């Protein structure tokens, strides 16, 4: 922590809305579409603090689809998926 | 796109004697009105002679309306500047037309300049798909198989999961329109649990086609699990008379109703298996089977029977049974014997040693023939 | 008037008859079908068509 | 009886949209599935729900609106179709994941 | 270009091929028994119902 001995010092800043909308869009693609675009949906909700809170939204999303054995990803299946997710930070982070 | 196998499922009615005169007439209405308004001449010659030169001046004033119009549109749409995408579309566009006619000829050309040009990546298989639904219009099994191989080709490419369900169910009428009906049940109901679509045959048909493949592959406790207790056709109900007929046979051999059974063969030839083209077809085929299956069972549970025991559960003579007993005997998969003298029916249902012995044999006669057909040429050379 | 009564009712009917059946075909082999329907309380005709079932 | 309770129906929900607003409305139709329902119209009462369902979704707080994903559970039941008798009782959970519902709506 | 010598020889004692000769001259088995049953049926029935 000299200044020049560790010759480049980098900050990654906490994700931005339209940083988390690209993350969001490519792991969707590997699960079933998003049916009647909801990927907008949950970034204009909230925006992550990190691409593991994104990734927590995705796995979620395919785990209702996964149960009733319809692949389509519906607005329903995704707006449990995030509020669960939701929940979740919040009663870890107060 | 949508009405082209509309009409040719009426038409085909029309077509047929078979079909009552009275249910022939109410098709023959139903599928005039749609000849003149979706202009339907090139396929329809076909069917005319099979079963007004206005549907022409109309062609034609259509084919150079609709022609035209598509042809010029392209026109302006070279000019303004999007080369690779706004070309495409009004390229499709001159094919939606031709698909509308019935003619495949001239769909297929158009659909090839759009191919050409690189376009977004589900369009394409979209595309591809629409091609082999052609096949099905004209109801010609070989138009249908070379070209589902296009659409394989592009899928995985592709990685689309959502025309791959499309995939399953234009796969499942391939293999459906063939005899062969074991890759069939397995496809038609898998898609029963997920449907996409996107400019496709109604979602109906699919229950009429998973019923009937269901009863003829699956055994005893698979069919109770897949099709009684399939929550879809349950919940679908029997609504239309095609389904009707097919849930009634469902319900009896299950629950084990013998005197109904026979009536409902019989109604299931008249109103199921004749009315649709592709099981039209395997209407002798799958009949034979579902005759040796109550039969089949019978035989586990009884040793010996009577003949008028047997007979008259189902509800036919003696004489009849007798007769339509000694045709399946042969085919060995009922095992069994009628003694005329002591008038039993003694079951033979042989599982012993010698029985395995059989089957393992006739699997090694095959591997021997053909190690003598590579050697003999290797050696020689 | 009980629909769900009714569906348990049926299952009730075979379950009882197998525990029934499990104790009398062991030190018999051979047995006649009207002896066996005597011990069940069934009718002849209905015994049959169970086992058929079995 | 099948006469009187249809017909009654009919006039007070016609009534009811077209001089009242859509507050009353919309509960007059949870009204009518219920009502189809002891008919034996199941048909008739599954598709009054696909109507109310995605708008009142968004209107979905309140235990008026738990009680139409009740409904739902029910009219599948007797359909005899078990995967979305049971789709359906997960629905009615979430929106009343506050235990706070009237005595009568938590019996149900 | 080994077997050619043999295989022309062998076909010349044939002669001509058959094949083409016969144009210009002129349930695999089982049949349906849907039509039959439909028959039967009807005089079962028949009997059946004065008895």
């Amino acid at each position: 922590l000299r200044p020049g001995r560790i010759d480049r010092k980098i900050e990654f800043p906490p994700p931005s809305v339209a940083a988390r909308a690209e993350i969001l869009r490519i792991h969707s693609r590997k699960m079933n579409l998003t049916r009647g675009i909801n990927l907008r949906k949950v970034a204009e909700k909230m925006n992550g603090c990190s691409g593991a809170d994104v990734k927590g939204v995705c796995t979620e999303a395919g785990m209702y689809a996964l149960r009733e054995r319809r692949i389509h990803v519906t607005q329903e299946d995704f707006e449990l998926a995030v509020g669960k997710v939701m929940n979740k930070n919040q009663e870890t982070a107060i | 796109r949508v009405p082209n196998y509309e009409v040719s499922e009426k038409a085909f009615l029309l077509t047929q004697s078979k079909v009552s005169i009275e249910q022939r007439k109410e098709a023959a209405e139903f599928v005039l009105a749609k000849i003149k308004e979706e202009e339907m001449a090139p396929y329809y010659k076909y069917l005319c002679e099979e079963y007004d030169q206005e549907l022409y001046n109309e062609l034609c004033k259509k084919n150079e309306s609709k022609i035209k119009e598509l042809n010029e549109k392209i026109q302006k749409l070279e000019e303004d500047d999007e080369g690779e995408l706004e070309q495409a579309q009004a390229w499709i566009n001159l094919g939606e037309y031709y698909a509308q006619i019935g003619d495949k000829d001239n769909a297929e050309k158009t659909l090839g300049k759009s191919l050409s040009k690189a376009i977004s990546t589900g369009a394409k298989i979209d595309v591809m798909l629409t091609i082999a639904r052609l096949g099905f219009f004209y109801n010609d099994q070989l138009y249908v198989k070379e070209k589902l191989e296009a659409v394989n080709s592009m899928i995985e490419k592709g990685g689309d999961w959502e025309r791959r369900n499309r995939y399953k169910t234009y796969y499942g009428i391939h293999c459906l329109a063939v005899r062969n009906f074991k890759e069939a049940a397995k496809l038609l109901v898998d898609s029963l649990a997920t449907f996409t679509s996107i400019e496709l045959t109604s979602y109906e048909s699919i229950a009429t086609y998973a019923s009937v493949t269901g009863l003829f592959t699956l055994e005893r406790t698979d069919l109770k699990s897949k099709v009684i207790d399939s929550p879809e056709l349950l919940s679908l109900i029997s609504t239309t008379a095609a389904l009707q007929s097919i849930s009634s046979l469902t319900i009896s051999l299950y629950a084990s109703d013998y005197a109904s059974y026979f009536p409902y063969l019989l109604e299931t030839y008249a109103n199921v298996l004749i009315p649709c083209k592709y099981l039209n077809r395997h209407a002798d085929f799958f009949v034979r089977e579902m005759r040796r299956k109550v039969y089949a069972q019978l035989l586990e549970s009884y040793k010996t029977l009577s003949l008028k025991s047997m007979a008259s559960a189902f509800g036919v003579s003696v004489a009849f049974l007798d007769n339509d007993l000694g045709k399946f005997i042969p085919n060995k998969q009922l095992n069994c014997v009628i003694d005329r003298v002591n008038g039993i029916v003694e079951t033979n249902r042989p599982d012993n040693k010698n029985a395995q012995y059989h089957l393992l044999v006739k699997q090694g006669d095959g591997l021997l023939t053909k190690l003598q057909k590579y050697g003999a040429a290797v050696r020689l050379t | 008037g009980d629909e769900l009564t009714r569906s348990h009712f049926n299952a009730l009917y075979d379950t009882l008859l197998e525990s029934n059946l499990c104790k009398i075909i062991e030190p018999f082999e051979c047995v006649e079908i009207s002896h066996i329907s005597k011990i069940i309380g069934l009718d002849t005709q209905q015994v049959e068509g169970k086992l058929s079932q079995m | 009886s099948l006469d009187d309770q249809i017909f009654v129906c009919e006039k007070s929900i016609e009534f009811a949209k077209r001089e009242k607003r859509v507050f009353l409305k919309h509960s007059l139709s949870i009204k009518l599935a219920t009502l189809h329902y002891q008919k034996k119209q199941y048909k008739d009462s599954l598709a009054l729900i696909n109507d109310l369902l995605r708008e009142f979704k968004k209107l979905d707080d309140k235990p008026s609106l738990v009680d139409v994903h009740l409904l739902e559970s029910k009219v599948y039941h007797k359909l005899r179709n078990l995967a979305k008798s049971k789709a359906s009782l997960t629905a009615a959970r979430t929106a009343a994941n506050s235990i706070y519902c009237p005595t009568q709506t938590v019996a149900e | 270009t080994k077997k050619k010598n043999e295989e022309i020889n062998k076909k010349s004692l044939e002669e001509d091929d058959e094949f083409e000769d016969f144009p210009i001259d002129t349930d695999d088995v089982e049949v349906d028994d849907d039509f039959t049953n439909e028959l039967k049926a009807e005089l079962d029935r028949y009997k059946r119902e004065n008895q």
